[PDB]
């Protein structure tokens, strides 16, 4: 709802992760809108939208998702759009789209930040204080919101002139259904 | 090609609250 | 582990709040004095003083993590009470903001000091005093937190 | 007299 305040909570170890990756096999219990996600060499995020778990294919490539009932294919795939997704896990909550068309937008970080972003076009926005590029590192997959709490679009690059980012560009809620067919 | 696991989470439904002694 | 930006306090008359923003505790100074703040080491004396201003501050304490200022310019606030319910209001002048829906003054006492939060969760004053026609609480004051950076120096 | 600390809130709404 409103206002929008986050709180992150770690689950897995290092050790933990390595295995759980070859395995494929992940029997922890499952909260919340966003989830953290590994691989080997990267750590980045995903979202909840409508029953289905989206990420980005810069970071998850093509790859399963290790489930409980082992691991689980991905439902769709759209390397232009730099977009992937796959059935929302057991336990997890969905966001719902925006709709109020709103201009000021709210950027969740992977360390529970909120940031506030002001919208230009259809991809893009920009920042209202400036942040240096290894602060924004880690969480592109991440939603942006409206004020009133729902999905605008996923965080995908970050501009920066010198090591420090001035706007982001992102994945809007249309493309979702796009790439639904 | 190993297989992405979740490590985390993030959750926005939280509300404010007074923490228990 | 779990730290609050918000912490409820007390003196011997009263009892009422305050809000952790930028390193320092903050508070007002119809319910502080020139107090010193109770910790395991003894007494703690306050890094800034303000009478023109209702204002006191401290160096935050144990347990305890800080809100950043509101960047948004947004004018949709939500105070928060010490029983942590969330009151929406709308801001009128620098100091002014109005109730959304009006409420009894019972209901919003002992709740100075707290924060007025943005839709994105950060901070934009801290709750000085209600407006009230017979009784009944329409309004509110602030303290805007250009102060608490003014005061800073 | 001193202010004395009765009571925390945290706006995230996290557990412990
Ligand atoms: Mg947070
Ligand atoms: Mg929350
Ligand atoms: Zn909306
Ligand atoms: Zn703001």
């Amino acid at each position: 709802g409103a206002p929008i305040t986050a709180y992150a909570q770690q689950t897995r170890g290092l050790l933990g992760c390595i295995i759980t990756s070859l395995t494929g096999r992940d029997k922890n219990q499952v909260e919340g809108e966003v989830q953290i996600v590994s691989t080997a060499t990267q750590t980045f995020l995903a979202t909840c939208i409508n029953g289905v778990c989206w990420t980005v294919y810069h970071g998850a490539g093509t790859r399963t998702i290790a489930s409980p009932k082992g691991p689980v294919i991905q439902m769709y795939t759209n390397v232009d759009q730099d977009l992937v997704g796959w059935p929302a896990p057991q336990g997890s909550r969905s966001l719902t789209p925006c709709t109020c068309g709103s201009s000021d937008l709210y950027l969740v970080t992977r360390h529970a930040d909120v940031i506030p972003v002001r919208r230009r076009g259809d991809s893009r926005g920009s920042l209202l204080s400036p942040r240096p590029i290894s602060y924004l590192k880690g969480s592109s997959g991440g939603p942006l919101l409206c004020p009133a709490g729902h999905a605008v679009g996923l965080f995908r690059a970050a501009v920066c002139t010198r090591g420090v980012a001035k706007a982001v560009d992102f994945i809007p809620v249309e493309n979702l259904e796009t790439t639904m067919r | 090609k190993g297989s992405v696991v979740i490590v985390g989470r993030i959750v926005l439904s939280g509300k404010p609250a007074i923490i228990p002694k």
